[PDB]
């Protein structure tokens, strides 16, 4: 295998993404399953170590030995409020090794423990291999992204994850900076530009305000809701259909885990359909106690069910503007990042708040960070 | 009478899903035979437990594959006029549910107490 180019990696909480700059454009690389994003999951079994889609696909089977959310642990001390709060919800064990957290699993019949950067290094190795399989060339150089709120310890742990994975980390750049580069906001002619990055994923909500002056990026403020995402919008739909089923059939499906899962999967898919259509239909045979569940949901009803959650995305926006010491009229560009920014109501709320200002949304919001990082990787090559 | 070419497309998807159910059901049948083998074998009570709990990862993998079939079936939208498609879908869901009920009885017979 010949030596290949430098790649941009978005090392995410639940999903990671890898891109490459070639023939004057960025190509977001699909994995072995044809997916442009890879789950940030690592599973330890009695025989092997699974990473990505293979690890996520057997999570029901091996809950205790399937690790995810290592990004929430990386560079943190065991006694960190975040670590203590998040481990109450994880099915895998988090232990304390001289003040540092470690994930504890059963791997090939033996009890083993790994540091968060060791788990993230396995995800990075998988991202490296995804690039190598597409290019047909060896990949060594990479630009890896981190949140703008990450401290020195979380930044260094990420660089260490890159090093353990055999990558030459050219640069660690902020995720909002990577999104702004993707849209070339640093190359626009004019005075300093105030940019608002609106990031809404499956589980986290981050707002960032950047100032770009003469090609230099400066984070003015960060705000958000660490536990707010697409999954909360699915939960509201699930609750709506559980109530609907109770009204029609006088039966509670919520204690049948398999019925709830069949409903949840159908809801998440119906939610995606509502980003382009005004109605989504669902047909689930023998959902619970032999009853067929044939229903539909309009975009209007989906928006009513999530009204408080959607509107609530503007409070961290106002918080960020306050801290950045800027009026909304001083924002030059708004960038959408995260799968959930595809929701028309969220785009409408954000646009109305900025009195009709157009949003930078042409680059797939799930891939924008990886995109900016690939551009940065090509510049540093 | 009013059989459409559009329904043939839906029947083809259901036939590919029926073949997948038949593959998972063959795995369940092998699990049932291995379970009987351990039960009617010469393994001491202690090694029987290891052998029966070694079937657990396998039974859970069978349940999961049946759950993924149900999720694939649930992506279908069949108009009322597609009567044959609705019957084949309903028959296939009930068959997967009857096999999941068998998987559940195996799960209640291994890794006990
Ligand atoms: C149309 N369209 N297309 C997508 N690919 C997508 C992903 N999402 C959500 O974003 C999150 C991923 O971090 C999960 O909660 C997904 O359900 C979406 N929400 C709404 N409309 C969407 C998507
Ligand atoms: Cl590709």
């Amino acid at each position: 295998m010949s030596k290949g180019p430098a790649v941009g990696i978005d090392l995410g909480t639940t999903y990671s993404c890898v891109g490459v700059f070639q023939h004057g454009k960025v190509e977001i690389i699909a994995n072995d399953q044809g997916n442009r994003t890879t789950p940030s999951y690592v599973a330890f079994t009695d025989t092997e170590r699974l990473i990505g889609d293979a690890a996520k696909n057997q999570v029901a089977m091996n809950p205790t030995n399937t690790v995810f959310d290592a990004k929430r642990l990386i560079g943190r001390r065991f006694d960190d409020a975040v670590v203590q709060s998040d481990m109450k919800h994880w099915p895998f064990m988090v232990v304390n090794d001289a003040g540092r957290p470690k994930v504890q699993v059963e791997y090939k019949g033996e009890t083993k423990s790994f540091y968060p950067e060791e788990v993230s290094s396995m995800v990075l190795t998988k991202m490296k291999e995804i690039a190598e399989a597409y290019l047909g060339k060896t990949v060594t150089n990479a630009v890896v992204t981190v949140p703008a709120y990450f401290n020195d310890s979380q930044r260094q742990a990420t660089k260490d994850a890159g090093t353990i994975a055999g990558l030459n980390v050219l640069r660690i750049i902020n995720e909002p900076t990577a999104a702004a580069i993707a849209y070339g906001l640093d190359k626009k002619v004019g005075a300093e530009r105030n940019v608002l990055i609106f990031d809404l994923g499956g589980g986290t909500f981050d707002v960032s305000i950047l100032t770009i002056e003469d090609g230099i990026f400066e984070v003015k403020s960060t705000a958000g809701d660490t536990h707010l995402g697409g999954e909360d919008f699915d939960n509201r739909m699930v609750n709506h259909f559980i109530a609907e089923f109770k009204r029609k059939h006088k039966k509670d499906i919520s204690e049948n885990k398999r019925a709830v899962r069949r409903l949840r999967t159908a809801c998440e898919r119906a939610k995606r359909t509502l980003s382009s259509s005004t109605q989504a239909s669902i047909e689930i045979d023998s959902l619970y106690e032999g009853i067929d569940f044939y229903t539909s949901i309009t975009r209007a009803r989906f928006e009513e069910l999530n009204a408080d959650l959607f509107r609530g995305t503007l409070d961290p926006v106002e918080k960020a503007l306050r801290d950045a010491k800027l009026d909304k009229s001083q924002i030059h560009d708004i960038v959408l990042v995260g799968g959930s920014t595809r929701i028309p109501k969220i785009q409408k709320l954000l646009q109305d708040f900025f009195n009709g200002k157009e949003l930078n949304k042409s680059i797939n919001p799930d891939e924008a960070v990886a995109y900016g990082a690939a551009v940065q990787a090509a510049i540093l090559s | 009478g009013s059989n459409s070419p559009q329904e043939e497309v839906e029947l083809k998807k259901l036939k590919h899903l029926e073949k997948s159910v038949e593959k998972i059901a063959d795995q369940l049948e092998e699990l049932n035979k291995e379970l009987t083998g351990i039960q009617q074998g010469f393994l001491p009570k202690d090694l029987q437990a290891e052998a029966l709990c070694k079937l657990d990862r396998r039974v859970k993998a069978t349940i999961e594959q049946f759950m993924k079939i149900l999720e694939e079936i649930d992506t279908l939208i069949l108009p009322e006029n597609f009567k044959d498609s609705r019957l084949k879908r309903k028959g296939l869901v009930k068959k997967v549910q009857a096999f999941l009920a068998e998987c559940d009885t195996v799960e209640q017979n291994i890794c006990q107490e």
